[PDB]
């Protein structure tokens, strides 16, 4: 299981490429695909997504009508194909695997992603914190405002929470509340009304240090929160 | 010689006869009527599942009450998101022919079988995302008929080998066997403190065994024909079994006796599937026929006649909730009851 | 021969299951009605939920 | 019926006698 | 042309003869028609695509004989309309001819889909037919339905009502009239075009797929008797039916080929009358036949 | 979100519907009989395909005995195949009764049985080299020229008991044969067609 992506370095502005990121150790078909683009020491923003066998495609309305997705399932590689390029559309770009039924971890496996350099009205959240003098050791938590409460109706929520090391690929660590997802310890934790939701780490070590994010999932048009980070 | 080594046998057999008449006295219909009868209830369809594609053979539920594990005779086995109805995972079957299939009770791991005579592990939560199979149990010459999990490690097995098996999937070998049993055994069902486990067979004996100890404790002969179905009561100390003879029959494991019957002249059909609900008032028996009947475990009166089903109903379950029951039959059609 | 040794299978396993500990069927009929009438109001299947409690609908 | 100019008795008279079709 | 030394077409003795075989056939064709239709409904193992085919032509068959059974008679006993002096008239006299033309549109149209129906199993040796309507066969009654109250829209408008004059008696006389240059190529063409599309398609149509079925099956001692048995029967009920609807057709045909009127009088005016009443009683008797030859032929259906 | 879990459910059934239109033509057989029979002359599959359309063959022989239980699983075959070897007398009984505990058996009252009796050359050999004493050859079947008719009564005989055990209804019926072959799949194609034909117009009330 890992994702490698290939183009990207220096383009002018106003040209045109593509960019191929290639999947192994999964089944393709079965998953869906996103892509994040991070602003050098910004947050991280939704860009593109793609459903299992095509049938259904999402863009974000920054880059709407203006960049295009497509799959090719026996050769098992995401194409993304790049149209016009200006100095704001300079950033990490990622692919994300995610697969949607009950009982799934949607964003669990993050790509390395590539570089790239140059020469409304809908949901939002926002956190208080942006950087807390914490020593290793005691209880860490963190809080987090939501503009529009993502309670579904049908009986969960849908903020997920991601790790971002220092030079690394991000990482997810909390899918929804108060179930925590594979391959991370028992000290997180998580819990929320609807209105205001925080997150508690039991102890903190030396590899937790990094960013955190904040996500959305009840409306297609992702957005991720400013990034948090913690430091010793 | 041997013929010193039958007397005892009989012997001990007019023991256990006379003891269980001292020890029953006059039945429980003159106590069960004090109270009022629920009487007939009428239930109607909620979820008109379609999509299967081949006869339905066997299904159970996860510990939610929202997921269900269905077997075919098509080699194909779909797990069913009740709630909104889709399917969540397609396993496709080396071998067509499978009778049973398990959830486990950690809902990490579903196990098939059938005419293969190998028992199937598939995994649900693997990392590659694609369900595949996790082991397969060897050393089996007769079609499986039954599996359940005992827990997210060990499993309980019963084939058509006048037997009953306890398999590991860390090692994959057997642990313990029970061939007590003198004929062809198709039914079997835990109680819910995963200590002990009952098991019918054709020559219409049911009988108890332990999970470590590795014997049976008591027998129960009150059957006439074939034992298709048994399960466990919710107290754990009594059980249900229904026979190809169109009765079913409720035992209990203290007292070691038949504790009353349920029949009625107007069917003729043998039951199938036998299940009790959450608090066991009520006992869903299938038949042979297009219509499911239920009874009251306590008044053996015909407290529904549900029905649509284009044919014989093959297998029956009650959340672990008792939100609702769901029901298959052979027409690939599965019908969600509350 | 196996005869020989099955049947001592047999009669050692009515040895040990006759003896037991078995009480009155009057006693368990009304502990198993007991227990039935105890938990009454907590089956669904006797009183349906209304629809807002119901989860299903 | 199918005659023309609908002046004919004979054929109208036949018709109100006759079945329709 | 004007008056003839005789008039009148029907005689007093065929009048009441009929009328009670009229209702003798209506009371049997009611009950044989209600039951087919009330085993298909009650039974609820019964909903397949072919027996969707039945249901659909026996419940044609029963709006045909509740239709014009009751208004033939009453015609044949009075010479007369139902309602008279009434704007519900009108609609009534151009409705029921309008429900009887669908009515042999759908039934005839029935039968050469059971007809394809049948050939397509026996060719398709490899389709092992079971439970549920096909989609294919759902779409093709709706089809079928639609078809028919199109083909017969052009016969309920211009079906109007026109007084006479004559021999000192007025009478409300119901009869079908062009008014347009679409009606009058309609008209010129009406015969013909019913006799080519209840004889020339169908007929033709059904033998060609019944000998086809019946070749193809025949191209080992106790199975060659059922199907002598099952072929007999399926080309007798065509033969029966063209029998039946003949004389609808024959009297028609006479009307533009051997009648302008050279002093015929009633001698032809009659005899094609004649043979329109007796034809109608052929027609409703095939209809009334077609749902007990099922019963006779197999062992399925009960009562 | 659920609107990516109802594109999941609908691609698993389109998917469910792309393998189920290439086995409603697989036309499913059932073999069985005895051990001595020949089963190889003719779980374990055999894979053979004659005038574009395949055959799907099932010799069971894992089950240990009364092949009552296990049988409900094949309801839904076309065709059974039962095989007992005819040279042999002493086991023919039984195995007649086997016939029996199939014809009659519950949930099989619908499929009908194939006969295909071999060692019809051993049979000949031991001929050359108590009903049986009064019976006569029926004349409508008419036996190859240049036959010995030596063996041709026994053969008669042993298919008029057959038939006769067989009909002892019209919804499932058998068909008593011998043989010996490269005409084997052509048979039992034509057999194939023949039992759908007759199945067809069940259905079609004719």
């Amino acid at each position: 299981v890992q994702l490698v992506e290939s183009g990207g370095g220096l383009v002018q502005p106003g040209g045109s490429r593509k960019l191929s990121c290639s999947a192994s150790g999964f089944a393709f078909s079965s998953f869906g695909m996103h892509w994040v683009r991070q602003a050098p020491e910004k947050g991280l923003e939704w860009v593109a997504y793609i459903s299992s066998g095509s049938g259904t495609i999402y863009y974000a309305d920054t880059v709407k009508g203006r960049f295009t997705i497509s799959r090719d399932d026996p050769k098992n590689t995401l194409f993304l194909q790049m149209t016009s390029l200006r100095s704001e559309d300079t950033a990490m770009y990622y692919c994300v695997r995610s697969i949607y039924y009950y009982g799934s971890s949607p964003f669990d496996f993050w790509g390395q992603g590539t570089t790239l350099t140059v020469s409304s009205a809908d949901i939002v959240m926002t956190q208080a914190t942006s950087s807390v003098p914490v020593t290793p050791g005691e209880s860490v938590s963190i809080s987090c405002r939501s503009s529009k409460s993502l309670l579904h109706s049908n009986g969960n929520t849908y903020l997920y929470w991601f790790l971002q090391r220092p030079g690394q690929s991000p990482q997810l660590l909390i899918y929804r509340m108060s179930n925590l997802a594979s391959g991370v310890p028992d000290r997180f934790s998580g819990s929320g009304s609807g209105t205001a939701f925080t997150l508690t780490i039991s102890r903190l070590e030396a590899e937790d240090v990094g960013v955190y994010y904040c996500m959305q999932h009840l409306e297609y048009p992702l957005t991720f929160g400013a990034g948090t980070k913690l430091e010793l | 010689e041997l013929d010193q080594l039958r007397q005892e046998a009989e012997q001990l057999k007019n023991q256990i006869r006379d003891a269980r008449k001292a020890c029953a006295d006059a039945t429980l219909s003159q106590i069960t009527n004090n109270i009022d009868p629920v009487g007939r209830i009428q239930m109607r369809t909620r979820r008109t599942l379609r999509g299967h594609l081949a006869k339905i053979y066997a299904m159970h539920w996860g510990t939610d009450s929202r997921l269900l594990v269905s077997a075919s005779q098509d080699g194909k086995l779909i797990i069913w998101d009740s709630y909104t109805t889709n399917k969540v995972h397609a396993i496709p079957l080396r071998s067509s022919w499978v009778m049973t299939c398990a959830y486990a009770p950690s809902g990490n791991y579903v196990a098939c079988g059938g005419l293969d005579n190998i028992c199937s592990i598939y995994n649900l939560k693997t990392r590659e995302g694609n369900v595949r199979v996790s082991r397969e149990l060897a050393g089996h010459t007769g079609y499986l008929s039954c599996c359940r999990f005992l827990d997210d490690n060990q499993i309980v097995t019963s084939s058509g080998d006048t037997t009953c098996a306890l398999w590991d999937i860390e090692t994959g070998q057997q642990t313990t066997t029970f061939t007590g049993h003198t004929g062809d055994v198709m039914s079997l069902s835990l109680a819910p403190d995963t200590r002990l486990f009952v098991s019918g067979a054709c020559d219409a004996s049911a009988k108890l065994w332990d999970v470590r100890e590795g014997m049976c404790r008591q027998t129960f002969t009150g059957h006439e024909s074939d034992i298709n179905a048994i399960c466990f009561f919710p107290n754990g100390n009594a059980f249900a079994t229904g026979s190809d003879d169109a009765t079913c029959r409720l035992f209990d494991l203290r007292a070691d006796q038949e504790l009353m019957t349920y029949s009625h002249d107007n069917i003729i059909c043998g039951i199938t599937s036998v299940s009790f609900s959450k608090s066991g008032r009520l006992l869903l028996a299938g038949y042979d026929d297009f219509n499911c009947n239920v009874w009251d475990a306590l008044k053996a009166d015909r407290a529904g006649v549900l029905a649509g089903h284009d044919n014989r109903v093959s297998c029956l379950g009650v959340t672990d909730d008792g939100m609702a029951v769901a029901t298959g039959s052979w027409d690939s059609f599965l019908k969600i009851w509350n | 021969t196996a005869s020989i040794a099955q049947a001592r299978k047999l009669v050692e396993q009515l040895k040990m299951e006759a003896n037991i500990d078995r009480i009155k069927v009057s006693k368990a009929a009304a502990d198993l009605m007991a227990y039935c009438e105890a938990h009454a109001k907590e089956d669904p299947l006797l009183t349906p939920v209304p629809a807002s409690e119901n989860p299903f609908r | 019926c199918s005659c023309s100019s609908l002046m004919d008795k004979e054929c109208v008279y036949f018709c109100h006698l006759d079945i329709i079709w | 042309h004007n008056y003839c030394p005789q008039q009148t077409k029907i005689t007093s003795a065929f009048k009441y003869i009929n009328t009670v075989i009229s209702c003798t056939i209506f009371i049997v064709g009611m009950v044989g028609n209600a039951t087919l239709l009330r085993i298909i409904y009650q039974n609820k193992c019964m909903r397949n695509g072919p027996n969707a085919l039945i249901a659909s032509l026996a419940l044609g068959d029963l709006i045909y004989v509740v239709i014009d059974l009751p208004i033939n008679v009453f015609k044949l006993l009075a010479g007369r309309w139902p309602f008279d002096h009434n704007d519900f008239g009108v609609f009534l006299c151009k409705l029921f001819p309008f429900l009887q033309k669908s009515s042999v549109g759908i039934t005839v149209l029935n039968l050469c889909a059971l007809s394809v129906d049948r050939y397509r199993a026996v060719a398709s040796w490899s389709r092992v037919q079971g439970i549920g309507i096909p989609l294919v066969t759902a779409i093709e009654i709706v089809s079928i339905w639609i078809l028919s109250f199109i083909l017969a829209i052009p016969e309920a408008i211009g079906f109007v009502m026109v007084p006479f004059e004559y021999r000192g008696e007025q009478h409300k006389t119901c009869m079908l009239n062009a008014t347009s240059k679409f009606m009058e190529f309609y008209q010129d063409v009406k015969d013909w075009w019913l006799f080519g599309f209840y004889f020339c398609m169908p007929l033709v149509c059904t033998a060609i797929f019944y000998t086809l079925m019946t070749c193809e099956m025949l191209n080992l001692s106790e199975h060659l008797k059922q199907r002598r048995e099952v072929a007999k029967t399926v080309f007798c009920l065509v033969v029966i039916f063209a029998l039946c609807w003949f004389p609808l057709h024959l009297s028609r045909i006479l009307k533009k080929t051997v009648y302008e009127m050279d002093k015929n009088r009633c001698e032809l005016l009659s005899f094609l009358l004649l043979m329109d009443y007796i034809g109608i009683n052929l027609a409703t008797m095939n209809s009334c036949i077609n749902p007990i030859a099922l019963y006779f032929v197999s062992k399925k259906f009960k009562n | 979100e659920d609107k990516a879990a109802a594109e999941r459910s609908k691609m698993i059934d389109k998917n469910l519907r792309e393998d189920g239109e290439k086995a409603r033509r697989t036309l499913r057989l059932l073999l069985l009989g005895a051990d001595n029979s020949g089963k190889s002359t003719i779980i374990f599959e055999t894979k053979f395909q004659v005038d574009k359309v395949n055959f799907h063959m099932f010799d069971v022989g894992g089950q240990r005995d009364e092949r009552r239980k296990w049988i409900q699983c094949f309801n839904d075959v076309t065709a059974i195949i039962f095989v007992v070897d005819s040279s042999d007398y002493n086991r023919l009984q039984e195995a007649l009764n086997d016939f029996k505990s199939i014809w009659n058996n519950r949930w099989l009252r619908t499929i009908s049985v194939i006969l295909f009796l071999n060692k019809q050359d051993l049979l000949a050999e031991k001929v050359l080299a108590p009903e049986f004493a009064r019976y006569t050859t029926p004349e409508d079947a008419t036996p190859e020229p240049g036959e010995d008719p030596r063996v041709t009564r026994a053969k008669y005989f042993i298919r008029k008991e057959f038939v006769d055990i067989s009909t002892a209804d019209g919804r499932h019926i058998c068909y008593p044969h011998f043989t010996c072959d490269t005409e084997n799949a052509r048979r039992i194609f034509n057999d194939c067609k023949d039992i759908i034909l007759q199945m067809n117009l069940r259905e079609y009330n004719l």
